[PDB]
RNA sequence: AGGAGUGGAGCCUGCGGCUUAAUUUGACCAACACGGGAAACCUCACCCGGCCCGGACACGGACAGGAUUGACAGAUUGAUAGCUCUUUCUCGAUUCUGUGGGUGGUGGUGCAUGGCCGUUCUUAGUUGGUGGAGCGAUUUGUCUGGUUAAUUCCGAUAACGAACGAGACUCUGGCAUGCUAACUAGUUACGCGACCCCCGAGCGGUCGGCGUCCCCCAACUUCUUAGAGGGACAAGUGGCGUUCAGCCACCCGAGAUUGAGCAAUAACAGGUCUGUGAUGCCCUUAGAUGUCGGGGCUGCACGCGCGCUACACUGACUGGCUCAGCGUGUGCCUACCCUACGCCGGCAGGCGCGGGUAACCCGUUGAACCCCAUUCGUGAUGGGGAUCGGGGAUUGCAAUUAUUCCCCAUGAACGAGGAAUUCCCAGUAAGUGCGGGUCAUAAGCUUGCGUUGAUUAAGUCCCUGCCCUUUGUACACACCGCCCG
RNA sequence: ACACCAUGG
């Protein structure tokens, strides 16, 4: 039982709402920073962007122990299916960045 | 599963390990570098120590 | 680092013993139901989950630490 | 802390926390030619200025990338949300930052060159931009088995001395 | 702040050592005014890394 | 005393399931860095010493003692005959 | 033997060793004498004293005494000629008179 | 020519050998107090046991009377690991089975590599363009001679004009009664005020003498701080120099030769895969070479290296007196910093209340050797402090194979060290203590700082090597070569 | 006005 649905959620709404994660390279950080730290584990955090890179759906970065993820396009249509969201909404980055 | 997944660690070299390549051995704990005697060498002259002895 | 050599036991886990799914009420008729184990009296739980009849024991497998009867 | 940290290891936090900035944004922008962050502590603002050579796939379409960059220099290094300001730029005179010319020609021999012809093309380079010498040396697994090393020096350039600590950049 | 570490990885050779060091020089200036020109002229013309800070009350 | 409490009652509780005019047979244990209560005195006690519970017969003597200050981690050494590198006067072959 | 020979293969010794045994033509032997030409003169340990050869692998890089044991591969067509392919350590050659291997007539 | 030594003694620490379940391992001028390598756990790679998956993803299989998770009690186990066994509650599609495929590795190879470092090599060495010589490899330029620390210069000239290294350059030590300007530094003055003693004339007061006793919106920058400029150039004078480059001596002077950093072409099968989310290939990958408990890295007939303390009277002991400088100091994950002053205790140490994120508090850093007086008296002695017994504290989750510290006791070798051999020219050798690094605990190590402060040289090429020219060679894997019977 | 100075995984 690797995460509890709960976890999963909790997970993907975060990705979805901000389109970008971070988190430092730990598994015995028993919850995650700040993001997330309703008692999910930063085990959790890795494991599951680890499975949403093998599929595409997220780029990947490192350096100096902290993983950096990436939304796409494909990441963002898979999210908005898997989270019940109305076919147009994504509070992530829309603005002319001057 | 487990409920035996760490002992005490809170002091001695296997408490902590550099900020860049996590390794033991050789760390710079002065003025609160935290980071290895090789990882050092490479950045710090974007850290600012200038070598002028 | 060198290979591992031929053990005596080895054996992974236990088979998650495949019981029957769901038994735990009767009736005396429709609409009249019995129930053979006590429903626990605690809190955390929903009052909805069942005891382990145990006879010298009662065991909530909700509470995994504690709450256990012992006639 | 009530009393906030002394000067030294202030100091060496804000060279470590710009260390670390310019590594990440070296392993990243390498194929948009990153040349450099310039943090500006502004007043009311934390400003980060980043050179380089192709700014529209710095920004990307609309800023998609830049605003993502700000997202995670925001997440990681803690800063309160709205302070970290991030802008592209692009350098002039693109063949004198050592950089550059180090990346380039690592993507151009990581996609199939004469290691001769392409060290060739960018001394040409080089020196065509205006610099008194350039120097650049490939050392490996070139043609066999057993390493060598292959060094394509131009114009005046000098090792000794303090004049090297400017008048030189090296990558 | 002065660090002496080793010159090599591994610890081989001849035994060299490097000696890096930071300098870290510091001002102060006093002044008798009100607060609101103290806030107007220390607040312009701060071209490099250098620090500035006000306090209100050293004397 | 954490869980070095559980030693104490498989040291007790073993001198009782044992018949009369005779000794507790062995509560082998990692514990080396028990400290001797005047309760221990009597029962066998297995104390491991990295690969083997070597047993003790608990005596009044031993009282505040450690425990594995009675078997030993390693083998008393009897010496062989100095090899190829023991000396300069040693070098050469072919 | 000291030189200014830090070049080539450093150093190949540890204090760890495997032992290999006999298989389908491929006898053991112990060395009678030594002759010139990287020759030899040996004797199995149960018949003929089978002269033998140094091969190409064993040239300078493991030196072959007399009176040791070695592992010899014998040749099919010819009888008196064999090919010295292992050498046995002190300890090994102690290890196989204790398993039985080599009937014991030569001794360490 | 000398000084201090090392080699001899006891102990500390590293490497070999021996021993072991294992005593993990790299390295043999340019290994051996080196890998920051002072390992109780951790570290940790070794040995002996025990859980776990943290095996993405694709396909197929089983599956909502349902895949799958976790656990109470007794047995079992070092263990309160539902590890396994008896028993049967709980979770809910997250799994599980199988086939491919990934993943991790202080696993192998430094003779497959990047990078870094060391070394040849601390010396003065290196290179091309056009022109000249040669059939060519090659050569000249890059030199007979003088000079220099220097392929530094003068000159000579089939070469002309250039590049690197040297030098220049940066930090540092020595000087400014000139500038800039300072209660987070001071001086002097008196406003002072006060204590104290006559210690002086005097009375004791006035005048004085001591003050890290208290004040100044006093005046200033000599001492402190740190910025800008100045200042030394073989400039002046006398000799020696083809009267050139330069050398010796002297006046004036803070000084007429401080110390480091940086450093070339070409190369080495030098070291590092155990610094790395640097890395190719090979190996292993669930009975793991990816985690917890216990042991080891420290074991002792012996060989070797770097070192600490001594062999006493130019001393040991017990009191008294009086002087530093370079530093560090509250930690984000990580939970711990430097200490004043009161009390308590012989001592290590404990309790209580404050300051400091620091020119602000510890701190005017009452340091040691040295200085001044006692006792000892040439006796392995009151020199020396190994080894060992008994007791008391602190750090820590845990001190046994004594972590460190304190107290009473035991009181070994050692009376200046064989053949050999290391380092050193002036605030230097040596004596002496103090900080930083590692550090929950802790230096006989190393890296910096002051303090006391010599003898001997101003040379040479003998020994060991280095640079340039001429010469010889059967060498080129280059004399650690080749080669004859 | 000349002591000894052999050999090389
Ligand atoms: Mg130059
Ligand atoms: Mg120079
Ligand atoms: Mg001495
Ligand atoms: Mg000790
Ligand atoms: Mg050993
Ligand atoms: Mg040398
Ligand atoms: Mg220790
Ligand atoms: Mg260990
Ligand atoms: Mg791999
Ligand atoms: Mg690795
Ligand atoms: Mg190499
Ligand atoms: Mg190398
Ligand atoms: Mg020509
Ligand atoms: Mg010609
Ligand atoms: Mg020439
Ligand atoms: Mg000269
Ligand atoms: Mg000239
Ligand atoms: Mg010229
Ligand atoms: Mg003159
Ligand atoms: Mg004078
Ligand atoms: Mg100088
Ligand atoms: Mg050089
Ligand atoms: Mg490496
Ligand atoms: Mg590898
Ligand atoms: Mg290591
Ligand atoms: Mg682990
Ligand atoms: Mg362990
Ligand atoms: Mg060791
Ligand atoms: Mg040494
Ligand atoms: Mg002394
Ligand atoms: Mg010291
Ligand atoms: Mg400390
Ligand atoms: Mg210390
Ligand atoms: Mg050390
Ligand atoms: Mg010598
Ligand atoms: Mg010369
Ligand atoms: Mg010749
Ligand atoms: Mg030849
Ligand atoms: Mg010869
Ligand atoms: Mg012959
Ligand atoms: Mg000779
Ligand atoms: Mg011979
Ligand atoms: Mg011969
Ligand atoms: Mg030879």
């Amino acid at each position: 039982m690797l995460m509890p649905k709960k976890n999963r959620i909790a997970i993907y709404e975060l990705l979805f709402k901000e389109g970008v994660m971070v988190a430092k390279k730990d598994v015995h950080m028993p919850k995650h920073p700040e993001l997330a730290d309703k008692n999910v584990p930063n085990l959790h955090v890795m494991k599951a962007m680890q499975s949403l890179k093998s599929r595409g759906y997220v780029k990947e970065q490192f350096a100096w122990r902290h993983f950096y993820w990436y939304l796409t396009n494909e990441g963002i249509q898979y999210l908005r299916d898997y989270l019940h969201l109305p076919p147009e909404i994504v509070p992530a980055t829309l603005r002319r960045s001057r | 599963q487990q409920l035996y997944w760490s002992h005490p660690r809170k002091f001695g070299q296997g408490s902590r390990s550099c900020r860049v390549c996590s390794n033991r051995h050789g760390l710079i704990r002065k003025y609160g570098l935290n980071m290895c005697r090789q990882c050092f060498r490479q950045y710090a002259k974007d850290i600012g120590f200038i070598k002028l002895d | 680092k060198k290979s591992y050599t031929t053990p005596k036991k080895n054996k992974h886990k236990r088979k998650k013993v495949k019981l029957a799914v769901l038994k735990y009420y009767k009736v005396d008729e429709n609409g009249k139901i019995s129930r053979l184990r006590r429903e626990c009296p605690s809190d955390e739980c929903g009052a909805g989950v069942f005891m382990a009849s145990h006879f010298d024991r009662h065991y909530c497998g909700k509470c995994c630490l504690t709450y256990c009867f012992n006639k | 802390m009530a009393v906030q940290i002394s000067k030294k290891r202030k100091f060496v936090a804000d060279g470590i926390f710009k260390a670390e900035l310019n590594e990440f944004l070296t392993r990243e922008l390498a194929e948009d030619g990153y040349s450099g962050v310039e943090v500006r502590v502004t007043p009311t603002r934390t400003e980060i200025i980043i050179l380089a050579t192709r700014t529209q796939n710095v920004l990307g379409e609309k800023g998609r990338r830049i605003r993502e960059l700000t997202a995670v220099v925001q997440k990681r290094f803690g800063f309160p949300e709205g302070s970290v300001e991030l802008y592209a730029e692009k350098v002039a005179t693109r063949g004198l930052c050592a950089i550059a010319q180090a990346e380039s020609l690592r993507y151009k021999l990581l996609g199939g060159l004469a290691v001769r012809r392409a060290c060739y093309g960018v001394l040409r380079f080089i020196m065509e931009s205006g610099a008194k010498g350039c120097e650049v040396v490939v050392s490996g697994k070139l043609r066999g088995q057993r390493a060598k090393s292959m060094k394509f020096v131009d114009g005046l350039m000098i090792h000794s001395g303090d004049p090297v600590n400017y008048y030189v950049d090296t990558a | 702040l002065r660090i002496t570490t080793r010159k090599t990885p591994c610890g081989e050779g001849s035994k060299t050592w490097d000696r890096f060091q930071m300098r870290i020089h510091k001002r102060l200036i006093d002044l008798h005014s009100p607060s609101e020109i103290v806030k107007q002229i220390t607040s312009i013309s701060i071209e490099p890394g250098v620090e500035v800070e006000v306090t209100i009350a050293d004397a | 005393r954490r869980k070095q409490h559980s030693l104490l009652k498989r040291l007790r509780k073993a001198k009782k399931e044992a018949p009369p005019m005779e000794k507790p047979e062995v509560v082998k244990t990692h514990l080396r860095d028990m400290i001797i209560l005047p309760e221990m005195v009597g029962s066998m006690v297995g104390v491991y010493n990295g690969k083997t519970f070597n047993q003790v017969e608990i005596k009044p003597e031993m009282i505040g003692h450690y425990l594995g200050e009675f078997s030993i981690t390693y083998k008393p050494v009897k010496h062989g005959r100095p090899g190829i590198g023991a000396t300069h006067s040693s070098r050469f072959i072919p | 033997g000291g030189k200014n020979r830090r070049r080539g293969k450093n150093e190949n010794e540890s204090e760890k060793r495997e032992l290999v045994f006999k298989e389908d033509g491929q006898e053991y032997a112990q060395v009678i004498k030594m002759l010139g030409n990287g020759r030899l003169e040996a004797m199995c340990f149960d018949g003929v004293k089978r002269l033998c050869h140094i091969r190409g692998k064993l040239r300078k890089k493991v030196w072959i005494n007399t009176s040791d044991i070695i592992l010899v591969g014998l040749r099919d067509y010819q009888d008196n000629k064999a090919d010295v392919i292992l050498k046995y350590n002190a300890d090994e050659a102690r290890s196989l008179k204790a398993y039985g291997e080599l009937p014991e007539h030569a001794k360490i």
